[PDB]
RNA sequence: CCUUCUCAAACAUUCUGUUUGGUAGUGAGUGAUACUCUUUGGAGUUAACUUGAAAUUGCCUUAAA
């Protein structure tokens, strides 16, 4: 939410992810989702999100379940873990 | 001691529930307050300062007024307190409405009337004409003092109480 | 003490229960059998309330949609009658101040006239709804101990997944598609949650307190409707600021 | 005690009023005199982080009144506006 | 010597022997309650009889009560001399209509038609007016 | 359907019956009297009827009755938030061109405020004859007038439907309390075997309205309620035959 | 110390029109005229009158403490 308007940055430790985006869950952790995918240059997509009802430069996907069934192709997975 | 007729008259009020249904009854028609008529006459005017009265009511408790209310006499019923520091002012009150047929109540405490017109006290505190609404209430009501009140009540007139 | 004016007070309240739930069953009967013959309305339909204020009509000829359930006291003066009163124990809504959610069907949708004068209902939205549950929700839960007769807050991922083993469902924001994209069945998502004790909106007798006490009898007493016609169309609401303060 | 006063008699209309006519004091003095200026501010922060946050996780009960989770909640968002934008 | 039973008049709307036994029963358990209802088009006649144990709840429940006001209504309520036995008045209710007809065929019915038709005709030419038909 | 001659020779010789010398209010009312096998079943139904008829005996009803006794006169029921949409001074710009006008429009609030009490009640509806209301209320007047005024199909409401499509404006005010008036003679279905409308007040026009109106209404309602006989009387008379219609009687044998 | 069924579809596009629906009462009593009924069972219906919402015996718990 909030829309920020007017009226360089850690140098480089954040800034990582350049034009590149993230793809998440429902089950990724709610309290912790969007923060660094903001903090770093990208998207974040929830499928809790899609419970309103992108998925195009999804590369990396992150999901907490004990086992993912099934995979997807173009879309490089990690834990959530991970983006530590 | 034992106490004059003319006293003791008071002591004897209206009940719980009597007393009740009378507030239940003026506490629509508290005498607007002081903020309210700013209120009213701000608006207005501003109205006539740029851009049909139905005769306004409340009760009438003025205790010169009340007793003017009397003796004319207009009034339909009068609430009297029990307690006047003063206790002579309201002495000649039962007697006179007897006398003129008019539905005295005594109703406990002035700052339980007082509480209704927005004042500290009242002691005395009536009311003539009402608006339709509660007109059957009325006539009920103070069919409701006679009935309570006045009916087994005329022993008070005797009795040296204390 | 009876106060017996409160007596023959709640029977008149009761009384205009009845005789309107009675005639609501009997268009119940007519809107059953389509036996019309002559009736006022077949059709049902919803009052969509919003906010000055700003109505208007809809029928919901489902189309399953969840109603979103706030229940909060009403109207005073009554004892509850038979049918409203299973009808709710169903919900187990008595014990007031219980939100929940209820999927409306069109066998759910008649049933409502009933609860119309009861709960405040609306369609909700998400967040209100992962925002509702986030904050609140409790599990009746046996293992390792427990005889018990207790309930347990939400925390525990072993709960999660092992009750919710057999929908294979872990991680309770799975229900939030079972509930927000309206998921298997719905059932067993909200009989599991166990659902919701709201707070009351204000709490009460203190000094200023008693102030906002009065302002909510001023808008609530408006804002809350009824026909009493049996042809008493359903009321919606838009709950989402309602639970912004309320949860 | 003087809606007590007034709401002890009634007059309701005059219990709104004074409910109007208060105010709330402006703290901003103590925030100039204590941690002046901008960095004396950003000093000790985090410890009021700590309550924001929690406080904006909080369920809403009594002796919460959802107003104050909800401007928390709404500073959290703005901050981490800052810093997420930042 | 007055009677133990209570004659109570001025019966609001909502006022029965639920609420009637309800709240007099506070004087003590009483022996009977009857509200005086309405023979169709079920409502009362605003008015019942009581009675409670002995003559002392009756003096209680009575004067305190006697002229008590209430909603609308201030509730006339006074005992009566030795005996007065309520008998009657039974609870009643709406008794709906029951329709039976016509089993005859328009043999005799339909006659009844004309003999009292002509008949009918006969009548207004007592009167005398002449019709036809 | 039915002789012209039959009720003309009833109706002219009905004034030789009252030809003979409030009471003379009782006599001089004539009234149309009908049956059937039964009317409409366990049901008690309030609702009330839309006449179309030759005239209105309104127009007769004020001018014969504007030096009355009683001296009737009108109401209309709005409703709650179209109150002070209409005010009284706008509709009296228009009524006029017919020469009719109401009196009060109030809403039912205040009759169950203010007009309750049933004294307070019964005397603030007696006073009149011809009533309004409307539709959406009349719903809801059962409770509110209360058992009294629907004894008489006089003050018994009839409604209309006021409201226009959608957003109600007045223009159908206007016309359409003409269209209650003029063309239109409500009247009453209640149970039992038996109906009399209240027809007219034979001082009025000459009988050459009346019976014109017995015609209409008469095979009116011969059509669809299937009538067993059909009589004339003035209020009270040993009735006076017109069509004896033993055809439709053997309908009894079709159900039983 | 209670607060009242304040609208529907249909049809035809006309600042509105057409049409069908949707309404069980405070009670008490006056009453001269009928309808209708069915085996005495008198049942439903017929003008219009009085009335202080008058009287006497028609088999959920925060609206607490």
């Amino acid at each position: 939410s909030y829309i920020l308007e007017s009226r360089k940055y850690d140098s480089p430790v954040a800034s990582l992810f350049s034009a590149f985006v993230f793809y998440v869950s429902r089950e990724v952790p709610i309290d912790i989702l969007e923060f660094l995918i903001l903090s770093c240059g990208g998207n974040v997509i929830s499928e809790a999100a899609m419970d309103q009802i992108d998925m195009s430069k999804v590369t990396h996907q992150i999901v907490d379940r004990p086992v993912l069934k099934n995979k997807v192709a173009g879309r490089t997975y990690i834990q959530p873990q991970w983006i530590f | 001691l034992k106490v004059p007729p003319t006293i003791a008259q008071f002591q004897y009020t209206l009940d719980r529930n009597t007393a009740a249904e009378t507030f239940k009854l003026f506490n629509k028609y508290r005498p607007e307050t002081a903020a309210e008529k700013k209120e009213r006459l701000t608006k207005e005017a501003a109205a006539v300062a740029e851009g049909a009265s139905p005769k306004p009511y409340a009760v009438k408790y003025g205790l010169n007024h009340v007793v003017a209310l009397i003796e004319n006499k207009k009034a339909k019923l009068v609430l009297i307190a029990n307690d006047v520091d003063p206790i002579e002012l309201v002495v000649f009150l039962p007697a006179l409405c007897k006398k003129m047929g008019v539905p005295y109540a005594i109703v406990k405490g002035k700052a339980r009337l007082g509480t209704l017109v927005n004042q500290k006290t009242s002691a005395v505190a009536a009311l003539t004409e009402v608006r339709a609404e509660d007109e059957a209430a009325l006539a009920k009501l103070v069919s409701t003092i006679d009935a309570n009140f006045a009916d087994k009540y005329d022993e008070v007139k005797k009795h040296w109480g204390g | 003490f009876v106060r017996a004016e409160s007596i023959v007070a709640k029977t008149l309240a009761t009384s205009r229960e009845k005789e309107r739930i009675k005639r609501v069953s009997i268009l119940e009967d007519k809107k059953a059998k389509n036996e019309t013959q002559h009736i006022a309305s077949g059709k049902d339909f919803i009052l969509k309330i919003t906010e000055g204020l700003i109505r208007e009509k809809t029928t919901y000829d489902g189309k399953p949609a969840l109603l979103f359930i706030v229940r909060v006291r009403g109207p005073l003066a009554v004892n509850i009658p038979n049918k409203a009163f299973k009808i709710l124990s169903l919900l187990r809504l008595v014990e007031t101040n219980t939100g929940v959610f209820v999927k409306l069907t069109k066998n759910v949708y008649p049933l409502l006239k009933v609860i119309a004068p009861y709960v405040v209902i609306g369609k909700p939205s998400l967040s209100s709804i992962r925002s509702l549950i986030q904050k609140r929700g409790r599990i009746i839960y046996k293992g390792e101990n427990e005889a018990e007769p207790h309930e347990i807050v939400l925390n525990d991922n072993n709960i999660v997944e092992e009750q919710l083993g057999d929908h294979g469902i872990i991680c309770v924001e799975d229900i939030i598609h079972e509930i927000a994209t309206m998921g298997e069945s719905f059932s067993v998502c909200n009989f599991f949650l166990q659902p919701f004790k709201l707070n009351r909106e204000v709490s009460g007798f203190g000094s200023l307190n008693r102030l906002r006490k009065i302002k909510q009898r001023e808008a609530e007493s408006r804002t809350r409707q009824f026909s009493n016609a049996a042809t008493a169309p359903v009321i919606e609401v838009d709950i989402d600021s309602l639970l912004a303060k309320l949860n | 005690r003087k809606l007590t006063r007034a709401l002890g008699r009634g007059e309701v209309s005059s219990a709104k009023r004074l409910e109007e006519n208060r105010d709330s004091y402006t703290l901003d003095h103590i925030i100039k005199e204590r941690y002046p200026s901008f960095p004396d501010a950003i000093r000790d922060i985090d410890d009021a982080l700590n309550m924001l946050f929690l406080f904006s996780n909080l369920p809403s009960t009594n002796q919460v009144s959802s107003k104050i989770i909800n401007d928390a909640q709404k500073i959290c968002n703005q901050w981490l506006a800052y810093v997420a934008k930042e | 010597e007055y009677s133990g039973i209570i004659y109570v008049s001025r019966l609001p709307h909502g006022f029965h022997e639920k609420e009637l036994s309800k709240y007099f029963a506070q004087f003590g358990d009483l022996k009977e309650v009857r509200l005086a209802r309405n023979k169709k088009t079920g409502n009362s006649r605003h008015y019942g009889f009581l009675e409670f144990v002995n003559k002392e709840d009756a003096m209680i429940a009575q004067e305190s009560m006697n002229n008590y006001l209430l909603m609308g209504h201030l509730l006339q309520v006074r005992v009566l001399p030795k005996g007065a036995k309520i008998e009657k008045l039974y609870k009643y209710k709406k008794r709906v209509l029951v329709e039976k007809g016509i089993t005859k065929p328009v043999k005799q019915l339909k006659d009844n038609m004309k003999q009292k038709h002509e008949e009918r005709i006969k009548k207004l030419a007592k009167s005398g007016i002449e019709f036809k038909w | 359907a039915i002789p012209r001659e039959r009720v003309i020779k009833a109706v002219n010789e009905l004034i030789k019956f009252t030809s003979k010398p409030e009471e003379e209010l009782k006599k001089d009312l004539q009234l149309i009297v009908v049956n059937n096998k039964s009317f409409t079943g366990t049901s008690k139904s309030f609702k009330l009827k839309l006449l179309n008829v030759k005239h209105s005996f309104y127009k007769p009803w004020k001018e014969a009755s504007a030096t009355a006794v009683k001296d009737f006169k009108v109401l209309l029921i709005l409703k709650d938030s179209d109150i002070k949409k209409v005010s009284e001074d706008d509709l009296f710009d228009q009524l006029d061109s017919e020469g009719i006008k109401v009196d009060e429009i109030i809403c039912g609030k205040d009759l169950k405020t203010v007009y309750k009490a049933y004294e307070a009640r019964n005397a603030f509806i007696s006073q009149f004859s011809l009533i309004l209301a409307d539709d959406s209320i009349v719903t809801s007047l059962p409770k509110l007038m209360g058992g009294k005024a629907y004894n008489k199909v006089e003050t018994t409401p009839i409604s209309i439907r006021t409201h226009a499509n959608k957003e109600f404006s007045l223009t159908t005010l206007t016309n359409n309390i003409k269209k209650v008036y003029m063309n239109q003679l409500p009247v009453k279905l209640p149970r039992g075997t038996t109906l009399n409308v209240h027809l007219g007040n034979l001082e009025w026009l000459r009988p050459e309205e009346f019976v014109d109106n017995v015609e209409l209404i008469s095979e009116q309602l011969i059509k669809a309620y299937q009538i067993r006989s059909i009589f004339i009387k003035t209020n009270r008379s040993p009735v006076l035959p017109l069509y004896y219609n033993q055809d439709v009687l053997d309908e009894l044998e079709a159900k039983k």
